[PDB]
């Protein structure tokens, strides 16, 4: 679906078709013929350019559009607070966050 | 309903510099810096305040802090006109005038 | 170090309960 550029952002009609074919390609198989083949989920997505166009909007849309969990966030200087080890214990406080689901709820 | 409530910052320039540029071991200012602008943007939602700052150069102001929705109004006061060179004068010297101490020369 | 001023907050929170018993 891609209503985006009608969902509220313009943007441009170029973007999506490699987003969600890379998308499709990763998650969209069973888990066990993907283990089986051994390929690796695609983890990490680069956004960058001039404030005020939407990157937000744009974040929080693909967020929507995707079947997952309500989308967690935080600051991009607040992680350096002015303390030798917050750096460590909340960064590890946000990752463990999830490890514990997983490790709750399994693979 | 609640009113305004009106913060002066003078010689703002004191406290808010460059985050990364310092390399002091105490990062007192960079931790000001990030408290206030949580406080005056982030998810809290603020709208019976008004906030004011007074510079000598705008030079050493970081970009953070002039971003729109925070500082986005800004001002310059340049120098007096002649008509306001009068005025002035008048201003400054009504007193003197008023206990009859001017010499009409002037 | 984080965690030793949280542990000692921790530990006087004990203290003032264990002297708030001892004195009754
Ligand atoms: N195509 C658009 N339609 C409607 N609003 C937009 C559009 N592009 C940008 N905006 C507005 O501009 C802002 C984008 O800010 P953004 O650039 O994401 O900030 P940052 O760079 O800090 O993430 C949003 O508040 C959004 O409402």
């Amino acid at each position: 679906d891609w209503n985006f550029e009608k969902m509220g952002i313009g943007g441009l009609d170029k973007e999506f078709s490699d987003i969600f074919r890379r998308a499709f390609a990763s998650r969209v198989f069973p888990p066990e013929i993907v283990e089986q083949m051994g390929c690796k989920h695609v983890k990490g997505i680069l956004l960058y350019g001039p404030p005020g166009c939407g990157k937000t909007l744009l974040a929080r849309q693909i967020g929507k559009m995707l079947n997952a969990r309500e989308p967690k966030v935080v600051n991009g200087p607040e992680i350096l607070n002015k303390y030798v080890g917050e750096s460590e214990a909340n960064i590890r406080k946000l990752f463990a966050d999830a490890e514990e689901e997983q490790r709750r709820l399994g693979a | 309903n609640s009113g305004l409530h009106i913060i002066i910052f003078d010689e703002i320039d004191a406290i808010c510099k460059q985050r990364g540029s310092m390399a002091g071991s105490t990062g007192v200012h960079d931790t000001v810096v990030n408290q206030l602008l949580s406080k005056i943007d982030g998810v809290e939602q603020l709208n019976n305040i008004l906030v004011i700052g007074m510079t000598n150069r705008p030079d050493l102001i970081d970009e953070a802090l002039l971003r729109p929705g925070r500082l986005e109004v800004k001002m310059e006061i340049g120098l007096p006109d002649e008509k306001g060179r009068l005025q002035i004068l008048h201003i400054h010297t009504a007193r003197m005038r008023g206990h009859q101490l001017l010499s009409a020369d002037v | 170090a984080l965690s030793e001023i949280e542990t000692r907050h921790s530990e006087i929170i004990k203290l003032e309960n264990s002297i708030r018993e001892l004195h009754d």
